[PDB]
């Protein structure tokens, strides 16, 4: 396969550079919260149990 | 905090992921020059005749 | 072959249809922009909270804003022929050898076409907070208008393609 | 079809290639202003909402 | 200038209420200023943007 | 069409090249004087408010 | 207080917001990289007649 109109192996490529660009960003985000569960998003449950704590 | 969510929805909307065209300009510049190949060789299907003059 | 001898006029018509729309395209842009400062300057002055001063200051950056779209809405032409100056209902550019047309309905973005008026301005904190929702309706419009006569201009390029 | 007055693979490959010189254009503008929808000619809808917005 | 702002060339207080009249002429003064160089400056604003479009 | 006389696509790069320039020496300025209301042309009516304040 | 007050809102009417700037600035240096580069692309578009003469 010796394509000019397609090119897998950049997608794939790609899923994998924005994979470890998300995990960079929710670690610089914990990073500058200086918290684990700085929202509802990180997790609903134990997020909500410590605001009414 | 409103603003900064209605600019993120207009980048949202609006911006190219780069990444992408990072690949496609490459595949398009080898597919302009296969192009120009492929023309320079169909243009010369007149030359055929004089030989059989 | 006279017939295939006559596409060329077909092709420079659609090319100048499209470079027309380009024109009032530009024109639309610094339309928006003009607009979009005018909504900031009613917003401030619809507040009460300022001194006469700043009030005076935001209508005249107002009717200076009011002017440039006027003039910017007049300059929209391509050799005589605009699709946005409002001087023509619609323009026309052959489809076809034999004459048959491809209408593109004129969208007019000056003051008047926009809902606005050479003399529009505001006196008071009310009629600037009257004008807020004036200038979000002027906008909208305009946007609309040039959606509009983008989506005319994609479809004049794949008539070309097809006349070739 | 041996014919000298007319060559109609040269036609072919001469649409072929400004098919990739206008894919190569989209992606020229696409690329220097970041934009995948930079004016109303890209998507009229789309355009004027982020415009609003 | 002097005449353009609402002063005079020979403008001056020889006395505290003289004085006291001039803090409100020379406020006057620099607002009227102030309003001219704001129109200007949205005159060249507007030059600009023209310019823009004519490129 | 293969002008080789004019060039639109050119035309249309140095545009959003000159765009650019445009935003980024606007940024150079505020970076520097510190201001987003340097001088009238940034803001005539604000400029006025806050000379006089 | 009063002479704090005013000049708190001056500082509030003109005065910029720099850590914005600070993104903003890197990113129209790479958006203008990349407009000359497309730029330069543009430039080419004569070069490929040549290989058909």
């Amino acid at each position: 396969l010796n394509s000019i109109n397609t090119n897998a192996g950049a997608m794939i490529a790609l899923q994998n550079l924005n994979g470890t660009n998300s995990e960079l960003t929710t670690v610089q985000q914990r990073i500058n919260t200086g918290k684990k569960i700085a929202s509802a998003k990180d997790n609903g449950a134990i997020w909500a149990t410590a605001k009414n704590q | 905090k409103l603003q900064d969510s209605l600019d993120a929805g207009v980048g949202n909307l609006v911006d190219a992921d780069l990444a992408k065209e990072s690949a496609k300009l490459q595949s398009l510049q080898t597919k302009q020059q296969l192009g120009v190949q492929a023309l320079s060789i169909a243009n010369q299907s007149s030359s055929s005749i004089l030989s059989l003059f | 072959s006279a017939t295939a001898a006559s596409m060329n006029a077909v092709k420079d018509s659609l090319q100048r249809g499209q470079s027309t729309i380009d024109v009032a395209l530009a024109a639309g842009d610094t339309i928006t922009d003009l607009l979009g400062k005018m909504k900031e300057k009613a917003l401030a002055a619809s507040d009460t909270s300022l001194n006469t001063a700043s009030f005076n200051a935001l209508k005249s950056d107002f009717d200076s804003l009011r002017d440039q779209i006027e003039k910017a809405a007049t300059n929209a032409k391509f050799n005589g022929v605009s699709i946005a100056d409002g001087s023509t209902t619609k323009l026309t550019f052959l489809a076809n050898s034999d004459g048959s047309g491809f209408t593109v309905n004129a969208k007019t973005i000056s003051l008047a076409g926009i809902g606005l008026t050479t003399t529009s301005t505001f006196t008071t904190a009310a009629a600037a907070k009257t004008m807020i929702g004036t200038i979000d309706t002027a906008l909208q419009t305009a946007t609309n208008k040039l959606a509009s006569l983008g989506t005319s201009s994609v479809g004049l390029d794949t008539h070309l393609t097809f006349v070739g």
